[PDB]
């Protein structure tokens, strides 16, 4: 049913957008040890700040410094470029923006039924959001590399990518069905 | 002392992050291949690259098991080529790291059944799941036919 | 003095036996999930003879003429492909470990004595195939005379 | 801190450059010996675009939709297959040597930092393919809209 | 001291006897496959396994490059299966021995062009030979066609 | 492979032979020939529950297998404990026996009320599931063993049961195909 | 042409048979340093006898002992079986016999034109002779394994295998050609 | 890719550019940037025939490359001597230049007596062979050198010449294909 497809597409788009927005903003990206006030204590860290867990300074969040200029070392330019990419979180934010644009396209598609290219634009935006999510995950893990566990905030982004890809698949199906019906009418 | 290897110790050569990103890349490649293969109404379908068929093609490409169909457009071929390069690099890295692990011990005999009992378990579980899915399909078709008649 | 069948050294005997058993099980399951349903009658060329051929081709990582198209057949194929990939990579890695460790123990190239077993198996398979073809031809020739 | 493109380490940069040139030459020679002769007009779908696809698939050791049928095209394919087999085996063996020698130097698993570059290349290729498909769609739509 | 590797040093991991027997095994398997595929008049052909196509199939099987055709009879499939097992064992042995060579030095850096220059020479020689054969065929057809008219 | 009466007899005798082989395998203490104590290390032949001494000073003395030994077992992860419990219970070999028995019951009940074609399909499905469970049981047993040895005839009796069950299971589904082929043939005409 | 096919088949069958028979009986299988009748000097070794070269006892051949029971050792029975196979040279002699049988079948095929099974039998004999040649080569090299060079006698057998395989291909091609001609007559 | 007049101009300019680039690559001493003695050790830029000083005490002093050095060359086997002989002569770059010139002359002469279609084919084989010769020359040069460094612009001038020569070789056969297509199309009418 095309109505069921519409409902599933919009519900999944909103769910993926909400999950990924929570993932970007929240702080349960990674459980790791370290001082939360700049002693070794378990902490939970996100994309911007890390806060103490089960410690004397529990609850005190501290901004994450992505440029370790204590030794004033640069090494190669690739490391600096990766540091700049990770610090801005440009790819998770771009995934959020593209998911929002896909949702906007889906919402605006009902206003103009004749223009089928809006559904295609929504599908392209969703798939690009998934690709940006993949790039962001890769960049985040690579930056972390240079005992630990991943929290629900990180797994929220992982599940958000899957939902966005599934919604993009459904959106392209709607674009395919709309053009097939248009061709079917012309033959009749 | 050397520990008895885990049931799922065949995933040891690659990190869990690599496996997770492999699953994500597989899903993304399948979706992109499906979209660039079938979105255009001017290509309608000349190819056979549905979402299920795209997933099958990507799975076969990753396991280096050939393909029943091959992309013919420029964009689909770009997708296939980058996925093939990725698969080659990843499989070679897995084999090389497994060889390194089996050569050097940290704190050589034949591989024992305990080293691959995991992959045997996933194989048997997949066989059972496939049988259950086929049985569900048969039961659904049997009931609907009587409903029609 | 390597053994004739010393190319099976990297994997244990139980692994090879279980490989044969798993191949048989996968082929049988593929045959069932391909042809058991009369509602699909068929649209796939996956008989018991063809299922074994597909499973053998998949284990050797060689080109397959056909692939399963249904969901259950594709699940069987996928789990078999994962199993085959892991097993072949494990064999190659363990053989590399064997040769590297032997090289560092206090000439270099592999000699024919290390693969004589695989050569014997290949020639025996060729002879068996020739015998099967001759028997089939003789049986058909006898049938042709009976019909005529 | 492994480099982003550290997966290319097992082979020298000259080897990669010569691999690119060899691929180009093999594809061009395939298109030559497949389509130059009007007496074969064609009976084979080996154009310049399709020859490059066949050569890429042969190098990646992935399933080929078509194979050359003439003697010269098959000679090209066979020599490319031998080159590809040797090159891929060399890559795997040198990577294994790198990892083993690093292991025996006075965590263990490969990290995502070791293979970040191949992931970046894959996502960039997916984006490029999408961009190309969108360009083709826009060209076809603008051409048809003006035609109608 | 480590000497400069030879031009054809990529054949080092396997002994020359192994390569010789590989060539003979390839020829024998091709001939046996052709014979079991086309000798019987009661199979007439249904399959495309001529001597040229059988040689192509065996070569593609050894190089792990798939096949455009597959044997369908029991005997042809037995031949294909034993050839596949042989190919898998031999390629794995080559890769393993090359890794062992590169790991342990007897009397690590990136592989240099000199290590694989011989395979490049063989590739270019094969390209030239194929080009010469194609030109010879075109010249022969050009002269023969004018003879008819 | 041909006709219907001969197929039925072959399938029935194959199912019974597989059932007998697995019943012997699950109930015979000849699974592994390894050095061990059956009460100093001595040649003993082991099974699923008890191991008896061989060529020893007290021959033929069987003792229960220490599946959960005391005296500083050192413990292990939950996966190892689960595997040990599965091996001790022998749940997969016993489930294989049960599935062979119910497949044979379905085959026997197929003659009565022959209009029910789903009984033979059920027998084939049960036989295939029994083969899969046999694979799991053999894998679990060998993995627990590796936690000089040789395997007895009962282990090879169990190995033959899996082959026969899948062979018999193949034949049963062929009947289901042929029975439905006949239905389509008589429906068209 | 069928006549040229017959001529090539006969010429190749005789060439392969003669080359392989020369290989079996001659002594230039392998060049290796060794001893004649009992100093290590360069020798050329065949299949039954090893003869010294450029030494003090030059020109003298000594029989090869394929059972080195000086220390009275057996080890595995596989080694004994392999040595017995090497000592008897069962596979090279079987290849010679099969080549002779194929040649006899080819010669007798001209007597009975109707009986096409003799051509098929000749092709099967040639293919089996090539396979036996391969087995003999493998066994010989493996037995040698348990500085050296190969002489013209060994390479005579190697090229005999190639010719016999080529002749076997032609023999089968002739068999199908005759059967296709028979079917054409039935159609007409 | 479209029409014939634009195709002719594109093929001609591509062939001329490839010929110019390969001539520059052969005749310019900027192929390798490696430290060496161009008379102590100093940074030098080398080519195919002569290695010359850079930023040294005597800048611009250009000296011939020692291809067969004296003072205990230690000799080698036949393969290494053969490779050194090829590198000293640089025949394969020279053969590439010659084949490029022959292909360009064939393209130029194709306009004269346009009924002769085989001239364009001859140019196609000439350009493809020139590209193959470029490949052989590059491989031989690198192998001879390897037996920190960077490659100069002339080495990458020659690399572009091979790459251009293959598309120009590709275009020529497309023209040969189209010319025979035109003959068939008018033959039907």
């Amino acid at each position: 049913d095309r109505g069921v497809q519409m409902l599933l597409t919009t519900v999944g788009a909103f769910a993926a957008f909400s999950l990924m927005t929570i993932a970007v903003g929240t702080d349960y990206w990674l459980y790791s040890r370290g001082v939360c006030k700049t002693e070794e204590v378990m902490t939970h860290s996100g994309l911007w700040r890390t806060c103490c867990l089960e410690g004397n300074f529990k609850g005190l969040c501290k901004q994450i410094d992505h440029f370790p200029e204590d030794a004033d070392y640069e090494a190669d330019t690739a490391e600096y470029f990766l540091r700049a990419v990770r610090a801005s979180s440009i790819f998770p934010i771009l995934s959020v923006i593209l998911l929002f644009m896909g949702g906007l396209c889906i919402a605006a598609s009902e206003f103009y039924k004749t223009r089928h290219n809006i559904i295609l634009s929504a599908g392209i935006f969703f798939v690009s959001a998934g690709l940006s999510n993949i790039i962001g995950i890769i960049v985040y893990i690579s930056a972390n590399a240079g005992s630990y566990s991943y929290g629900w905030s990180f797994y929220f982004g992982a599940l958000s990518f899957i939902i966005a890809e599934m919604v993009g698949v459904l959106a392209v199906h709607m674009f395919i069905d709309r053009h097939k019906q248009l061709r079917a009418t012309a033959r009749a | 002392q050397k520990s008895k290897p885990g049931v799922f110790s065949f995933l040891d050569p690659l990190a869990y992050e690599i496996w997770m990103c492999i699953v994500f890349a597989y899903i993304g490649v399948s979706v992109v291949l499906f979209l660039v293969s079938r979105f255009s109404p001017y290509e309608w379908s000349t190819n056979e690259f549905g979402i299920f068929n795209s997933l099958w093609f990507s799975l076969g490409a990753f396991m280096q098991q050939g393909c029943d169909i091959s992309p013919r457009s420029l964009s689909g071929r770009i997708v296939g080529g980058v996925w093939w390069f990725f698969t080659l690099i990843i499989i070679s890295s897995y084999t090389a790291n497994l060889a390194a692990f089996l050569t050097v011990e940290r704190m050589t005999s034949a591989l024992s059944l305990s080293n691959v009992a995991g992959v045997f378990y996933i194989l048997v579980g997949g066989l059972g799941l496939a049988m259950l899915v086929a049985l569900i399909e048969f039961c659904y078709k049997s009931r609907a036919e009587a409903k029609r008649m």
